[PDB]
């Protein structure tokens, strides 16, 4: 499992013990035992062989990290070099925010499927997280247009802060 | 507009100041295209004279390519001199009249307020 429960939380399963009142045999138990002995054993054998071959030929890869270039707020207008660097950084952060929204939505869907009939009560914190991140995403990225850019995002943020400051006057 | 400049020799192809310029590299796309045009001229001349297009008149095709490259080289050197002296005059005039070309201060994107136009 390459994933972690810090970013994909999952409550621990609570399965009940079997309490068979009837004297009839369980065909599900018979079929699961037969299915294990017929299918799961050769599959785990060939997977162990593949894993030991990978251990024989083990390689590593890394996750690239970008240093923080100066923001567009300190870039002079008409200076296309620093403007280009800030625009590329903004597009990178935009893609990261898209994947953050994907993570939150997937977490919410997992909560809904796990709870089932109790999703209106037990997914309150997941829905709250989804609502808060949706509101923040709408505040930073909505209505930018097809030609979205760091300049347009900055102009939208300046307009929103001006409206908030004018509302805070009274 | 540059014919009335000071120190303008009349009907001079390549004045001595052009000798300060670096010459064309002699294998550069402009001269290569000039030679290609000369070869195409030779082929078209053969086809219009109803000769074999490529295997006829090899001396004629060689002369076409050679003359095109030669004339293109000297004309390219002249045009390089003309553009160089144009930029020289422009920079000199800018240095001579700095009050008509002030260095404007471009503010950063933190003091200017670009109006936001929402697409929705
Ligand atoms: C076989 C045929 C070729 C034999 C070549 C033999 C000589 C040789 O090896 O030369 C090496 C020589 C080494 O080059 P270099 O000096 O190291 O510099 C190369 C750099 O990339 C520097 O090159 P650059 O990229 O800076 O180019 C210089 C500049 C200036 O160069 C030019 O203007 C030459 C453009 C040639 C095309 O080019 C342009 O500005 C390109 C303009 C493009 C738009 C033109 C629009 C008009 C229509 C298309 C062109 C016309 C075609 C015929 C009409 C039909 C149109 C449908 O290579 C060339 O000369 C490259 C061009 C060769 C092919 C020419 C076209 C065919
Ligand atoms: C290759 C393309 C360029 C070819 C130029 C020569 C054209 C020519 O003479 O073609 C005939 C000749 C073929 O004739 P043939 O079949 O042997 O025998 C003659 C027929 O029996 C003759 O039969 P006929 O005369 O009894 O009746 C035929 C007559 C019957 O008349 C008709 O059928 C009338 C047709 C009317 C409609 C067409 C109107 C014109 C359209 C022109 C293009 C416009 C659109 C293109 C884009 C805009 C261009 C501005 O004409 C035709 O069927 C067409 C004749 C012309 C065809 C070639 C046109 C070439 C120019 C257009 C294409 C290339 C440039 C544009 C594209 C550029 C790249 C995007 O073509 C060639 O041999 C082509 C050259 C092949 C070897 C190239 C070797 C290159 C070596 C490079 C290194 C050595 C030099 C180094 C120099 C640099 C040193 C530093
Ligand atoms: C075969 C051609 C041989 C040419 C030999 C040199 C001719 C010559 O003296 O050219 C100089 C000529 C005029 O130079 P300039 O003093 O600037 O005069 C301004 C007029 N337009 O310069 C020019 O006319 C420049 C343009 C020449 C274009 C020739 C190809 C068309």
């Amino acid at each position: 499992d390459s994933w972690d429960k810090d970013v994909y939380p999952e409550p621990p399963s609570r399965t009940p013990a079997p309490s068979p009142q009837t004297s009839l045999p369980n065909p599900i138990t018979y079929l699961t035992k037969a299915y294990d002995l017929v299918v799961d054993w050769p599959v785990t054998l060939v997977r162990e062989f593949i894993e030991r071959q990978h251990a024989k030929n083990r390689t590593y890869y890394y996750h690239r990290q970008y240093r923080r270039v100066p923001d567009i707020t300190e870039c002079k207008e008409g200076d296309v070099l620093c403007i280009y660097e800030a625009e590329m950084q903004w597009r990178r952060d935009f893609k990261v925010d898209q994947e953050i929204m994907n993570i939150i939505q997937e977490r919410l869907k997992a909560c809904q499927q796990r709870e089932g009939e109790n999703y209106q009560q037990n997914c309150a914190k997941e829905l709250e997280q989804f609502t808060k991140v949706t509101k923040a995403y709408q505040d930073r990225y909505l209505d930018l247009g097809a030609y979205y850019s760091a300049r347009k995002c900055l102009a939208k943020q300046k307009q929103r802060m001006l409206e908030e400051r004018k509302a805070a006057r009274q | 507009m540059m014919n009335g400049r000071p120190g303008h020799e009349p009907l001079k192809f390549l004045p001595d100041e052009a000798r300060s310029l670096p010459p064309p590299k002699l294998n550069d796309p402009r001269l290569v295209y000039m030679g290609l045009l000369g070869y195409c001229t030779g082929l078209m001349d053969n086809m219009l004279r109803m000769r074999p297009v490529m295997r006829a008149g090899l001396h004629r095709q060689l002369l076409f390519v050679t003359s095109f490259v030669f004339a293109g080289y000297f004309y390219l050197k002249r045009q390089n001199y003309l553009y160089a002296v144009k930029d020289h005059d422009m920079f000199g005039y800018i240095k001579l009249h700095p009050e008509d070309f002030p260095e404007k201060e471009k503010k950063t994107y933190a003091e200017i307020l670009e109006p936001f136009h929402p697409v929705r």
